[PDB]
RNA sequence: UGACGCUCAGGUGCGAAAGCGUGGGGAGCAAACAGGAUUAGAUACCCUGGUAGUCCACGCCGUAAACGAUGUCGACUUGGAGGU
RNA sequence: CACCGGCUAACUCCGUGCCAGCAGCCGCGGUAAUACGGAGGGUGCAAGCGUUAAUCGGAAUUACUGGGCGUAAAGCGCACGCAGGCGGUUUGUUAAGUCAGAUGUGAAAUCCCCGGGCUCAACCUGGGAACUGCAUCUGAUACUGGCAAGCUUGAGUCUCGUAGAGG
RNA sequence: GUAGGUGGGGUAACGGCUCACCUAGGCGACGAUCCCUAGCUGGUCUGAGAGGAUGACCAGCCACACUGGAACUGAGACACGGUC
């Protein structure tokens, strides 16, 4: 570009949009479980991999992955839902934050506890 | 004292003419050295302009909505 | 002499049977005052493949005129994709490269520099662009000799 | 330490994309089902008709893993 | 068009120096002459001639160094399509100090190490290594 | 808030005396200096680039006795202050009253030295200081309080600060219990063993 | 003659073939189509026919691997062999 | 408190067997998993430590500094041409751009420097520097612009002739 | 009332501020008008720098006071804890 192009028009900056719009720029945001089921990963992967749908306060309806060994949640459970990307599964892009709300810590875990809302033993 | 001289583009009003006065400004990100024009409405008393001349003006109070310029000499007729 | 391994990467040609490997070696050698030297060793096994790159590294030493320690003046050096920066620093800056190019200005005897790698950083054309930077890189006395002029009246 | 499987008997009665089968089961559910991992590396088939073992979980009882063919 | 005589000038160096040539000719013109006596008694080049009357010619006798070219680069600055002046405190040293910045000041046309001495800012016309 | 874990771990992963005993007994009959820590401590893997760096950083704050922020810290006013950042580093470590506690010899190690800093038994011109990172200024003089004076580790720490090099750029006195703090160390008058531009450079990463 | 120049957003025009409108023309060729084959099928390739179209006038369309996949103008920088 | 496959400082055993699960990316898990879960050991931080969100960085990945366009994304199908950008050479003149000096202003705080005060530090604070700017006045006149007069090398016109499936 | 003029009125004060009359202007690709978003600044964060992002606290300026109008009193308001 010449400099008589770039003062007849500048160069525009890319407006890089989120990865996690339904937080809005909220650390967290609470949610209402519409399903909980499982869900099969992309090709080089296999598990059925815990998930739900929920219904965010702000009224985006989005998939988040439930981490750790087990899981209490059902339809009608209230969770809060953290940014977070699972790669092997399509268009799960928050996590579920476990300890937090009717979430339940997972059980008889000794290390990260702290990432699976598990108390001191 | 403190005068602009430009030129003169209208002479249309009665009393009054458009004069364009040409700056040569360092564009600030680029660098270029740009012309940039400030157009004033002027007053005319005599209606001595014609469009093309150059005029020396100076400010003064308002004398209409726009006017807020009064003209000091024709420094070149066109 | 100084020596020291950049890189070391694991390369193939398929054949009839299937895929013979091969190691390949990215290494640089100088003395720290000046003089430094890169090679490129290839051989079947990562030991033999180093000894070859040290052995090529130690007969195609460059000169570099350095200022105590630094560089004599702000210098781009270039080759295929690289584009080196460098320019001199004060004393205790130590040296702010990125990778192939820290190994390079170490062993020359550079302490103090400042140093960024735009384009390709591949070990192999990165190392190249820096002592394509450092050769052509010129001290007071050489410009002074080249311009007919005294060092004083160059500085 | 993991919790525990429901195993059950099913018939294939359609093979879908990529190693994917609707199974219906003992019970009458009908579970959309994928090929366990050790029967995709040993290269057993499955076929539409095929008596298959599926392993359920309490979480999703619309999923299964087929890890045996009869 | 021909639009930049001094980037031609520069070009006309640049050029001829890559090409081993003893000397380069070209239209003569009072700020070229004013920039060959720079290049000459900085010492990049041997010496210059002006030749003609209607159409003065400007030649320039180029220097060589054990072989090499002496003028490692020459770069312009300033152009038509973008002017660069500079004030005394941010006049630009080239290759720290080792090339020069030519330097038209309203004293003339100068270094940077002589427009800094007098005390002057001014176009920067080209740099020289 | 400080490292109270076992002291011999430590200079076993840098592999030097750190000096965190007293050195009235020998480091290697107190434990097998030349191994690191642990169970895979017998093995020498090859150490990154980043790792001689990060081992380098640890190993002078380790001696000190400084942890990470207050560390960084440090360097960041080296980095301000003018002349070669990594002497500037140095000095301050040097300038800690902890530190010039010990090097006088009142403390027996660097965290005695800091237990009677810390415990109101140090005086920098006349006035109580109990502030381990307190930097001692040049003309300063460092004392034992007249309570602290019949302390019996201060009669042995100094026993043991005679056998040890004698700081050049400290003068203390025996008897009174005092000693001055004359000018700061230069680079010269602390042990080259240190490569501090590898942290300048673990740093300026 | 005496700098009258270079480039050019917007603008304006030109712009293969197919195609479109109106009116002519229509040998040969030939989308569609009709029949004959081939084949597992053959909505094709192959065969015999064959309409639009291809041609002309006037108007429209404004696109092509519209390619040197290389914008226009000016200056400079070793050689060799050809063509016109 | 997090972490210990690589990036990235830190490795073993047992359990599990592409399951359960991990994951920022690359990836790991299909029986002897330093990658899952637990344990021992280790590494990093420490009254915090992780995770998430958000901004800049790294990203020369919008490139003014500082990028590209034959084939990677990128030359309009081609021309003419208004606005606009750019302008051969000489003299004079002007002083707009530009340069120099000075004056006024650019609040304090903040940032930076040298000090001072709280036991230290954060923090508070004295003085300075800085505020890269704007305006005015006085100068400079090489370069760019204006104006005036030129010049012929750019660009055109004329004379004569030539080739061509140009229309 | 749009732009200017003239005259009258109006304001603490200049002024289409307002009115009558006259003239037909005024603004706009140096982006008017329209739509969306937004209090501005000193600074703040980031960055080698140039930039980019930002404007919470502190300080300067502006605007608003349930929503929409309006004035009154007063040196000052079209007034957070005044009036209609
Ligand atoms: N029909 C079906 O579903 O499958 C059968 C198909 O695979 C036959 C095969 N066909 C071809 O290659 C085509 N090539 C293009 C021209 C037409 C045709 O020929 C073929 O082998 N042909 C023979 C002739 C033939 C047709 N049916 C039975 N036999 C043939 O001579 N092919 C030639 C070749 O393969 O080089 C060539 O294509 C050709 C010459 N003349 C004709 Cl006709 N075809
Ligand atoms: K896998
Ligand atoms: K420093
Ligand atoms: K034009
Ligand atoms: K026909
Ligand atoms: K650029
Ligand atoms: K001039
Ligand atoms: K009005
Ligand atoms: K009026
Ligand atoms: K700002
Ligand atoms: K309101
Ligand atoms: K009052
Ligand atoms: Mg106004
Ligand atoms: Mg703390
Ligand atoms: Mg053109
Ligand atoms: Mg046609
Ligand atoms: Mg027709
Ligand atoms: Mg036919
Ligand atoms: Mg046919
Ligand atoms: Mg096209
Ligand atoms: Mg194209
Ligand atoms: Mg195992
Ligand atoms: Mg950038
Ligand atoms: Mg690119
Ligand atoms: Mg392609
Ligand atoms: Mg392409
Ligand atoms: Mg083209
Ligand atoms: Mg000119
Ligand atoms: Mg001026
Ligand atoms: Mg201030
Ligand atoms: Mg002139
Ligand atoms: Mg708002
Ligand atoms: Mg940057
Ligand atoms: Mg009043
Ligand atoms: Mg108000
Ligand atoms: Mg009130
Ligand atoms: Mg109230």
């Amino acid at each position: 570009a010449t400099v008589n192009q770039l003062v007849r028009k500048p160069r525009a900056r890319k407006v890089a949009k989120s990865n996690v719009p339904a937080l809005e720029a909220c650390p967290q945001k609470r949610g209402v479980c519409t399903r909980v089921y499982t869900t099969t990963p992309k090709k080089p992967n296999s598990a059925l991999r815990k998930v739900c749908r929920v219904r965010l306060t702000n009224g985006f309806e989005v998939t988040s992955y439930i981490g750790g060994e087990g899981h209490n949640l059902q339809e009608h459970s209230v969770i809060l839902i953290r940014g977070g990307r699972v790669k092997d599964l399509p268009g799960v892009r928050y996590h579920t934050v476990r300890g937090a709300l009717d979430c339940s810590g997972v059980k008889d875990r000794k290390q990260a506890r702290s990432k699976y809302g598990v108390k001191r033993p | 004292i403190r005068t602009l001289q430009g030129r003169v583009v209208s002479d249309k009003m009665e009393k009054s003419i458009v004069v364009a006065i040409e700056r040569f400004v360092k564009h600030p990100i680029y660098g270029k050295f740009i012309k940039r024009t400030t157009k004033l409405h002027v007053h005319d008393e005599n209606n001595e302009c014609g469009i093309g001349d150059v005029v020396e003006i100076r400010e003064c109070r308002p004398l209409s909505k726009t006017k807020s310029w009064t003209l000091v000499r024709v420094v070149e007729k066109a | 002499l100084q020596e020291k391994l950049i890189a070391v990467n694991r390369v193939s040609k398929t054949v009839k049977g299937g895929r013979i490997f091969s190691f390949t070696a990215l290494t640089v050698v100088g003395d720290g005052n000046g003089r430094v030297g890169f090679g490129y060793g290839k051989a079947r096994e990562v030991p033999a493949a180093i000894q070859k790159a040290m052995e090529k590294a130690r007969r195609n030493m460059i000169n570099v005129a350095l200022n105590n320690g630094t560089l004599q003046h702000p210098v781009k050096g270039v080759h295929t994709g690289s584009r080196v920066f460098m320019q001199p620093a004060s004393e205790g800056t130590g040296i702010i490269a990125g990778g192939a190019m820290r190994a390079v200005l170490e062993v020359a005897g550079v302490h103090n520099v400042l140093a960024k790698a735009y384009g390709s950083t591949n070990p192999i054309n990165v190392v190249r662009a820096t002592i394509d930077g450092l050769e052509n890189m010129n001290s007071p006395e050489m410009v002074a000799a080249k311009r007919g002029k005294s060092v004083e009246e160059i500085l | 330490a993991k919790e525990d499987n429901i195993e059950m008997q099913g018939t294939v009665l359609e093979t879908l994309p990529n190693t994917m089968f609707r199974v219906e089961l003992e019970n009458g559910h009908v579970v959309t089902a994928h090929i366990s991992g050790k029967m995709r590396k040993n290269y057993i088939r499955i076929l539409t008709g095929d008596k298959v073992t599926v392993e359920l979980t309490p979480y999703d009882l619309s999923k299964g893993r087929i890890v045996f063919r009869s | 068009s021909m639009q930049d005589p001094i980037a031609d000038m520069l070009t006309r160096i640049r050029n001829g120096q890559a090409a081993n040539k003893a000397a380069v000719t070209m239209p003569s013109s009072k700020l070229k002459v004013a920039i060959a006596n720079v290049l000459k008694e900085e010492g990049f080049i041997e010496d210059f001639k002006v030749e003609g009357d209607t159409k003065p010619e400007l030649e320039l006798t180029l220097k060589y160094f054990q072989g090499k070219a002496v003028v490692e680069s020459i770069q312009r600055v300033s152009r038509p399509g973008l002017r660069i002046y500079k004030r005394k405190d941010e006049l630009p040293k080239v290759m720290a100090g080792l090339g020069i910045a030519v330097v038209s000041t309203s004293k003339g046309v100068m270094t940077d190490r002589a427009a800094r001495q007098a005390g002057l800012g001014g176009e920067i016309i080209c740099y020289v290594a | 808030a400080r490292y109270l874990g076992p002291k011999l771990k430590l200079s076993r992963r840098e592999g030097t005396d750190l000096f965190l005993k007293s050195g009235v007994r020998a480091i290697d009959t107190k434990c097998k200096i030349e191994q690191a820590p642990g169970q895979h401590g017998a093995r020498k893997p090859r150490l990154s680039d980043y790792g001689v760096q990060l081992r380098e950083k640890q190993k002078v704050r380790r001696i000190y006795g400084v942890l990470e922020r207050q560390f960084r810290n440090y360097y960041k006013e080296a980095a301000r202050l003018k002349g070669n950042t990594g002497e500037n580093l140095l000095a301050l470590l040097e300038g800690r009253l902890d530190n010039v506690v010990y090097r006088m010899g009142f403390g027996a190690t660097r965290a005695e030295a800091r237990q009677l800093v810390s415990h109101k038994a140090i005086m920098v011109n006349g006035r109580v200081v109990n502030i381990a990172s307190y930097q001692v200024s040049p003309n300063d003089v460092v004392s034992i309080r007249e309570k602290a004076k019949k302390q019996s580790r201060v009669k042995a720490a100094l026993e043991l600060a005679e056998q040890r090099e004698k700081p050049t750029w400290l003068e203390v006195d025996a008897g009174k219990m005092e000693g001055t703090f004359k000018r700061k160390p230069e680079r010269s008058d602390l042990s080259a063993d240190i490569n501090e531009h590898l942290i300048v450079e673990l740093y300026s990463k």
